[PDB]
RNA sequence: GGGCCUGACUGCGAGGCCUGCAAGCCGAGCAGGGGCGAAAGCCGGGCCUAGUGAACCGGUGGUCCCGUGUGGAAGGGCCAU
RNA sequence: GGAUGACCCCAGGCGGUAGGGGAGCGUUCCCGAUGCCGAUGAAGGCCGACCCGCGAGGGCGGCUGGAGGUAAGGGAAGUGC
RNA sequence: GUGGAGCCUGGGAGUGAGGGCGCGAGCGAUAACGUCCGCGUCCGAGCGCGGGAACAACCGAGACCGCCAGCUAAGGCCCCC
RNA sequence: CUGUUGGGAAGCAGCGCCAGAGAGGGUGAAAGCCCCGUAGGCGAAAGGUGGGGGGAUAGGUGAGGGUACCCGAGUACCCCGUGGUUCGUGGAGCCAUGGGGGAAUCUGGGCGGACCACCGCCUAAGGCUAAGUACUCCGGGUGACCGAUAGCGCACCAGUACCGUGAGGGAAAGGUGAAAAGAACCCCGGGAGGGGAGUGAAAUAGAGCCUGAAACCGUGGGCUUACAAGCAGUCACGGCCCCGAGGGGUUGUGGCGUGCCUAUUGAAGCAUGAGCCGGCGACUCACGGUCGUGGGCGAGCUUAAGCCGUUGAGGCGGAGGCGUAGGGAAACCGAGUCCGAACAGGGCGCAGCGGCCGCAAAGUCCGCGGCCGUGGACCCGAAACCGGGC
RNA sequence: GGGGGGAACCUGGGGAACUGAAACAUCUCAGUACCCAGAGGAGAGGAAAGAGAAAUCGACUCCCUGAGUAGCGGCGAGCGA
């Protein structure tokens, strides 16, 4: 195979749309913008995601809800990410938070809490928390729940 | 990289100007006036092909008529008669006959008078 | 999988290794495109109407002169003004996925193998830096130079010998790359090189 | 520059698991003495936004 | 017209009217604890269609949800107005 | 029909502003290229009633010109008045 | 009833100055090339074609290209024609 | 090196040769080996530098017990007025400080977001301190950077000419030929200019010089036009002229026929723009986002800065980001959760294809495309506002 | 010893408006433009009366990430560790 035989697949590199380039292009004169108005101008309209022509916006007529919090901001507390038993089936022997960090199941600086979707496998799993059903299933399946603080 | 106009535009104007050869004043000399003249010439052309088919038929008709009234009837009666007879020689050909072959045309006249 | 010729004084033996058999023409393109694009310099520049030398004065009044209204002569509409949306410096580089590069490297070699064009050599006889020495050795291995060769070895003196040739491109094995593979009609690798090519693909 | 979350949206609204947009119902912030218990009770629930106005709001929360 | 009463309910709501949105409207039925009735049943204000104001900011009663090292507190959230 | 753009047969649709979509032409630049066209004449300029293409265009030939030009296939834009 | 029909999910719009005509009303004076609605139509975008002397919207009719062929539509058939 | 063509070899032919050098520029055309270079190497008496190597010098160095001498003052601290911080008076701390009041020296004092206690952290009111970072007047290297309307305002004697009282504004203008061989001399002319001669491969390469387009002006030739009514054309026919059952040019007669663009309900319109020609001139890029698409991997996907290598060679780097679980204001629980007394009722959530292999796919990464957000964001155009100067 | 100059870069002392909020005044533009003073091949900063929950870290500067997060906000436009 040689250099001249290198090709993108059909569809992989598509040509751009060029407006304002003659009658026959189908994009001439107004450059697909229509006639006059704010939208046709360089600069265009206000952020259509929010603005509605001056009347109170949809978003701003809805009521706020709940704690937003105050300066000095967030209150540092321990955080829990759950991982299911089904996610644990791939391992053997012992599973601990750091292992499930490596396997890319649990995110760093998060505390492990085992949840109950899936089956239980007779492992010695070490966490900071278990759900009621995960506790039963895992105790029932010959595994060994181990609690950290 | 920069792509100046360079050679391309001149070649587009020339294409047009050549097409405009023969037109009066700036119409063969200025690129802009040629293009205006050529839009007209193009719609005139298209239309006149259509119109030419009519124009000739109207001449064929006038001609058939003169050679019909030499035998005592009009085009309208003539065309009726040929129609009843089942003679399907077109007006283009009837006309050549009416001038080039007047005996043969007189015969056609005969049949049309018979057919009604 | 693939059967690769190996040159020795003990003869033309054969070597066995597993390079992918079905080769992806789009994937090799995506590697080369990337290789060649990140090498770009991005040093084309132009000046906007604010970067141009003239002043901001309104050349003549808005109304009543009988001329077109203009502001300053930095406007792109003036000959001598700034250019609209011209290039500024640009970085054409981007991070092609590592696994993609790896497959591309595998397939590139595999392609030349399927072609019967891949050749592994044990050593390089008497070539000790002089080009005419390489040419000797070349002949002994079938390299007249009717076919362009990518020579991959860690032996500097071999590279320095073979380098000035029109039909030879030279690489240390850590420099193996698919644009260089595709460019050339024949692949010639020291065993030492083939080992490190092996490490990079597994 | 990377876009900024519209905070007044973040404080009013939520993107559910499938990408619906949910808000508290309007109309019992006050003036409630003459409203029925049915008015009040129903207005305590969340509702789901019409497709068009909901699709606008999700765009203002591009990091949720 | 009279008697007894407070359903001018609490927790919900199948399903629809209307409708660009947001609103507006009608609602059987299950549960809590009641009213009238022997009962069948009716009752989530008024024969009906007007009597009204989204959000922001704050007041007030409750709740005991958060509380910036910790125990409280300050201040906020939630239900009600 | 053949079997998947090989071409053939049959049938229907094909006015069009805003605008949506599809397919192409050309200009500058990069890979192809230590190659290839080029003083037996590069580019550009002036002709042509000739050839190919629906068209944008692409050839070919004569004159001018006197040193550059650049393919198949791909890449990128200061790309068409 | 297989149609450039219909429904569902998404990407891209433009438009948010209409106008004539027919019919049904309000306004005006059983005035306006007047004004405001309803149903329809054409022009808009069919200022391409035939008829109406000439003429966007009245009548005829929806222009893919070519033909020195044929039948009709409105309207015409004394001469212009 | 020889031959051949050519004004000229570097082209073509023949036979060689170098290469750690076949990057590139030149030479009468297109040269590895003719020149300048390139690979690889060598070089400073003098001045500058010297962060590296060496050496000196300043400076640096104990443990208990006692004592309670010292440990940065209009300072800490409190109150008033402000600024800084993400913090706009907010529960408003912290750092700084214009005013007022005004300490202590370790059993002292500041901080951990009002405050208090407990528990920790830290040592205010003196000074200095490389490197890692920023910039580009200057020198060099490299371009999918420009090529004389471009590129800096200036390729040229440009911040010039010119304009302005001044601050300040601010141009135009490159090309003979390989070599001046830049045309002796004669002829017409006052000169300019030309005609010969001459040079040159070429002189419509003659210096008002490469190419030499178009508007525009002229000479010559064919056809045509003075009873004709016109968006200038077109269709038909005939005459004349040219090139050789056909074409080209011209136009007498006949038919038909309301410029282009813009803006509009509607323009030939007596509505806008345009004297004509040439060149310049308007939908882009970065980072996010959202759909679609081409591929890599897949309960996983992917690196950023940096480090190493190359000198158009790629690799490393897992910090972090997205995804794998949701519900709730939150505590919290979790295939559920929220509301509720509820095991009620609801809201928002939860569950591939074929014979272990393949195939597909969540998701994610990169390329490409449409559109959105932030930037001046399709180009041109205000009247104005503010700062510093004149 | 000082004075004065230097394209940008740096610190410090002063410090706008158009514009954005589809009006505008808090807010934005922005401590930007600009003025001034001083530095220097750099400048600033720098050896904890620090961070802030780690029972932890350990001068400062600079890049990546944290993160458009925490928060700030006529809780508007936006601002933003
Ligand atoms: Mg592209
Ligand atoms: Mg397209
Ligand atoms: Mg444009
Ligand atoms: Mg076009
Ligand atoms: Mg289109
Ligand atoms: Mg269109
Ligand atoms: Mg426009
Ligand atoms: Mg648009
Ligand atoms: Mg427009
Ligand atoms: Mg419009
Ligand atoms: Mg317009
Ligand atoms: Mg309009
Ligand atoms: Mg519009
Ligand atoms: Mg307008
Ligand atoms: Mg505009
Ligand atoms: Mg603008
Ligand atoms: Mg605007
Ligand atoms: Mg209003
Ligand atoms: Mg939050
Ligand atoms: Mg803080
Ligand atoms: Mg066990
Ligand atoms: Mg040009
Ligand atoms: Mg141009
Ligand atoms: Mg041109
Ligand atoms: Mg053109
Ligand atoms: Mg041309
Ligand atoms: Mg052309
Ligand atoms: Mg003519
Ligand atoms: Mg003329
Ligand atoms: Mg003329
Ligand atoms: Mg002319
Ligand atoms: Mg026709
Ligand atoms: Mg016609
Ligand atoms: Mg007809
Ligand atoms: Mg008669
Ligand atoms: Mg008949
Ligand atoms: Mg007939
Ligand atoms: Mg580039
Ligand atoms: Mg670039
Ligand atoms: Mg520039
Ligand atoms: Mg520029
Ligand atoms: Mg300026
Ligand atoms: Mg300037
Ligand atoms: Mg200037
Ligand atoms: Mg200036
Ligand atoms: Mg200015
Ligand atoms: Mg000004
Ligand atoms: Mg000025
Ligand atoms: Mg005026
Ligand atoms: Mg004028
Ligand atoms: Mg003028
Ligand atoms: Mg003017
Ligand atoms: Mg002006
Ligand atoms: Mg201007
Ligand atoms: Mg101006
Ligand atoms: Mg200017
Ligand atoms: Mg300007
Ligand atoms: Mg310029
Ligand atoms: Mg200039
Ligand atoms: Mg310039
Ligand atoms: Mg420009
Ligand atoms: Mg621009
Ligand atoms: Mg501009
Ligand atoms: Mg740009
Ligand atoms: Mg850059
Ligand atoms: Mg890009
Ligand atoms: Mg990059
Ligand atoms: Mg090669
Ligand atoms: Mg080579
Ligand atoms: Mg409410
Ligand atoms: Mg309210
Ligand atoms: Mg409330
Ligand atoms: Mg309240
Ligand atoms: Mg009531
Ligand atoms: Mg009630
Ligand atoms: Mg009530
Ligand atoms: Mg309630
Ligand atoms: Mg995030
Ligand atoms: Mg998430
Ligand atoms: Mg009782
Ligand atoms: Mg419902
Ligand atoms: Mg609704
Ligand atoms: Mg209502
Ligand atoms: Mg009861
Ligand atoms: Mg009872
Ligand atoms: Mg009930
Ligand atoms: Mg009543
Ligand atoms: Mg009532
Ligand atoms: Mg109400
Ligand atoms: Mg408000
Ligand atoms: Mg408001
Ligand atoms: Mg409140
Ligand atoms: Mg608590
Ligand atoms: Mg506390
Ligand atoms: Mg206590
Ligand atoms: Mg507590
Ligand atoms: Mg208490
Ligand atoms: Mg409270
Ligand atoms: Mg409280
Ligand atoms: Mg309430
Ligand atoms: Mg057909
Ligand atoms: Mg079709
Ligand atoms: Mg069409
Ligand atoms: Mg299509
Ligand atoms: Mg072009
Ligand atoms: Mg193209
Ligand atoms: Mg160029
Ligand atoms: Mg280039
Ligand atoms: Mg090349
Ligand atoms: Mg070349
Ligand atoms: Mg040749
Ligand atoms: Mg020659
Ligand atoms: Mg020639
Ligand atoms: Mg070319
Ligand atoms: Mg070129
Ligand atoms: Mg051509
Ligand atoms: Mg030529
Ligand atoms: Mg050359
Ligand atoms: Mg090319
Ligand atoms: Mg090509
Ligand atoms: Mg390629
Ligand atoms: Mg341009
Ligand atoms: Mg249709
Ligand atoms: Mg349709
Ligand atoms: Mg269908
Ligand atoms: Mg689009
Ligand atoms: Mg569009
Ligand atoms: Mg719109
Ligand atoms: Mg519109
Ligand atoms: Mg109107
Ligand atoms: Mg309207
Ligand atoms: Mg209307
Ligand atoms: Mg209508
Ligand atoms: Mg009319
Ligand atoms: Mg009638
Ligand atoms: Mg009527
Ligand atoms: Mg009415
Ligand atoms: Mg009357
Ligand atoms: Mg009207
Ligand atoms: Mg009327
Ligand atoms: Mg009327
Ligand atoms: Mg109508
Ligand atoms: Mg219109
Ligand atoms: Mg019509
Ligand atoms: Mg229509
Ligand atoms: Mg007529
Ligand atoms: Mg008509
Ligand atoms: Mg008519
Ligand atoms: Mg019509
Ligand atoms: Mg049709
Ligand atoms: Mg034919
Ligand atoms: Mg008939
Ligand atoms: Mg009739
Ligand atoms: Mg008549
Ligand atoms: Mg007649
Ligand atoms: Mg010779
Ligand atoms: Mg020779
Ligand atoms: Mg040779
Ligand atoms: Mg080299
Ligand atoms: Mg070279
Ligand atoms: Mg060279
Ligand atoms: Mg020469
Ligand atoms: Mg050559
Ligand atoms: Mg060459
Ligand atoms: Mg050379
Ligand atoms: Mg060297
Ligand atoms: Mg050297
Ligand atoms: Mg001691
Ligand atoms: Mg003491
Ligand atoms: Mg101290
Ligand atoms: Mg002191
Ligand atoms: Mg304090
Ligand atoms: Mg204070
Ligand atoms: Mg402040
Ligand atoms: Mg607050
Ligand atoms: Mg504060
Ligand atoms: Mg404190
Ligand atoms: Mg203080
Ligand atoms: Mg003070
Ligand atoms: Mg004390
Ligand atoms: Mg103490
Ligand atoms: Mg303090
Ligand atoms: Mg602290
Ligand atoms: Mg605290
Ligand atoms: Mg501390
Ligand atoms: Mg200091
Ligand atoms: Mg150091
Ligand atoms: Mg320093
Ligand atoms: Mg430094
Ligand atoms: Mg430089
Ligand atoms: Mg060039
Ligand atoms: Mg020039
Ligand atoms: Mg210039
Ligand atoms: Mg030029
Ligand atoms: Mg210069
Ligand atoms: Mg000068
Ligand atoms: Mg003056
Ligand atoms: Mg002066
Ligand atoms: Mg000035
Ligand atoms: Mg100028
Ligand atoms: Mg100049
Ligand atoms: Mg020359
Ligand atoms: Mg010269
Ligand atoms: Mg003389
Ligand atoms: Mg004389
Ligand atoms: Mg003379
Ligand atoms: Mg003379
Ligand atoms: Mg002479
Ligand atoms: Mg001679
Ligand atoms: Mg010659
Ligand atoms: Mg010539
Ligand atoms: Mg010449
Ligand atoms: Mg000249
Ligand atoms: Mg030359
Ligand atoms: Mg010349
Ligand atoms: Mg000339
Ligand atoms: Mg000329
Ligand atoms: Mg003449
Ligand atoms: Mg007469
Ligand atoms: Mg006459
Ligand atoms: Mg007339
Ligand atoms: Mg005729
Ligand atoms: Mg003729
Ligand atoms: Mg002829
Ligand atoms: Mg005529
Ligand atoms: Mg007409
Ligand atoms: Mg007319
Ligand atoms: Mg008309
Ligand atoms: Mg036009
Ligand atoms: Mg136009
Ligand atoms: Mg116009
Ligand atoms: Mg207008
Ligand atoms: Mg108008
Ligand atoms: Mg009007
Ligand atoms: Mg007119
Ligand atoms: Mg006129
Ligand atoms: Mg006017
Ligand atoms: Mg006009
Ligand atoms: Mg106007
Ligand atoms: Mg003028
Ligand atoms: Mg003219
Ligand atoms: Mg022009
Ligand atoms: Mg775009
Ligand atoms: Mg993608
Ligand atoms: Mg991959
Ligand atoms: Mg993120
Ligand atoms: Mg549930
Ligand atoms: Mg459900
Ligand atoms: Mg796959
Ligand atoms: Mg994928
Ligand atoms: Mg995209
Ligand atoms: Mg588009
Ligand atoms: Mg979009
Ligand atoms: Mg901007
Ligand atoms: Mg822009
Ligand atoms: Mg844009
Ligand atoms: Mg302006
Ligand atoms: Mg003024
Ligand atoms: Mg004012
Ligand atoms: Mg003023
Ligand atoms: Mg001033
Ligand atoms: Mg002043
Ligand atoms: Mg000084
Ligand atoms: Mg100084
Ligand atoms: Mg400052
Ligand atoms: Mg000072
Ligand atoms: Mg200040
Ligand atoms: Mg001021
Ligand atoms: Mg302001
Ligand atoms: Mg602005
Ligand atoms: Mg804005
Ligand atoms: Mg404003
Ligand atoms: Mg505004
Ligand atoms: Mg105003
Ligand atoms: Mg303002
Ligand atoms: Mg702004
Ligand atoms: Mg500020
Ligand atoms: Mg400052
Ligand atoms: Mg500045
Ligand atoms: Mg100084
Ligand atoms: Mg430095
Ligand atoms: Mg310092
Ligand atoms: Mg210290
Ligand atoms: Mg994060
Ligand atoms: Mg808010
Ligand atoms: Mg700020």
């Amino acid at each position: 195979m040689k250099l001249s035989d290198l090709r993108p697949n059909p569809g992989a590199n598509k040509r751009r749309k060029r407006v304002g380039r003659g009658p026959g292009s189908g994009h001439g004169k107004t450059a697909t913008r229509g006639h006059k108005g704010q939208k046709s101008r360089s600069g265009g309209l206000k952020d259509p995601r929010r603005f509605e022509g001056g009347r109170s916006t949809t978003l701003m007529r809805l009521p706020k809800r709940g704690m937003q919090g105050q300066v000095p901001g967030e209150i540092k507390r321990p955080r829990y990410q759950g991982v299911n038993l089904k996610d644990l089936a791939r391992f053997e022997g012992e599973v601990t938070p750091e292992l499930l960090v490596r396997a890319g199941l649990l995110k760093k600086g998060y505390r492990l809490k085992i949840l109950g979707e899936g089956e239980a496998k007779p492992l010695k799993v070490v966490a900071h928390a278990f759900s009621k059903s995960a506790l039963e299933k895992l105790k029932a399946a010959g595994g060994e729940p181990v609690l950290l603080e | 990289p920069r792509a100046k106009t360079g050679v391309v535009r001149r070649r587009k104007h020339k294409k047009i100007l050549k097409l405009a050869k023969g037109y009066w004043g700036l119409r063969s000399k200025s690129f802009r006036k040629a293009r205006e003249t050529l839009f007209a010439a193009g719609n005139y052309a298209y239309a006149h092909r259509k119109r030419r088919k009519r124009d000739f038929r109207r001449l064929w008709i006038v001609r058939i008529n003169a050679a019909c009234r030499q035998h005592g009837l009009n085009y309208s009666t003539f065309i009726h008669g040929l129609k009843k007879a089942g003679i399907e020689v077109d007006r283009k050909n009837l006309a050549d006959l009416a001038v080039r072959e007047p005996q043969v045309f007189a015969e056609l006249v005969e049949r049309a008078k018979a057919a009604q | 999988v693939y059967q690769i010729p190996v040159l020795s004084p003990s003869g033309r033996r054969e070597l066995a290794a597993d390079l992918p058999a079905e080769i992806n023409p789009h994937l090799l393109w995506e590697v080369v495109r990337w290789q060649l694009a990140k090498r770009r310099r991005g040093t084309a520049s132009t000046k906007t109407r604010g970067e141009v030398a003239y002043s901001g004065r309104k050349i003549w009044p808005q109304k009543h002169t009988g001329r077109a209204r203009h502001g300053d002569i930095g406007a792109p509409i003036f000959v001598g003004g700034g250019v609209v949306f011209g290039p500024k410096p640009r970085d054409y580089s981007y991070t092609l996925p590592k696994k993609v590069r790896k497959k591309g490297l595998a397939m590139a070699v595999a392609d030349r193998a399927r072609e019967g064009k891949l050749l592994l050599v044990e050593a390089f006889a008497g070539v000790n830096g002089k080009t005419k020495e390489f040419l000797a050795w070349a002949k002994e291995a079938g390299l007249d130079g009717s076919e362009s060769v990518l020579l991959v070895t860690g032996n500097e003196l071999v590279r320095r010998a073979a380098r000035n040739l029109p039909w030879v491109v030279t690489l240390a094995p850590e420099g193996l790359n698919v644009y260089d593979i595709v460019r050339t009609e024949r692949l010639v690798m020291d065993l030492d090189a083939w080992e490190v090519f092996q490490n990079r693909i597994g | 520059p990377k876009m900024k979350t519209h905070k007044g949206a973040k404080k009013r609204v939520k993107i559910t698991a499938s990408g619906k947009v949910v808000a508290m119902k309007t109309g019992k912030r006050h003036l409630n003495w003459q409203k029925s218990g049915k008015e009040i009770r129903q207005k305590g629930r969340k509702f789901v936004l019409a497709k068009p106005e909901a699709e606008r709001i999700k765009l203002l929360l591009p990091y949720e």
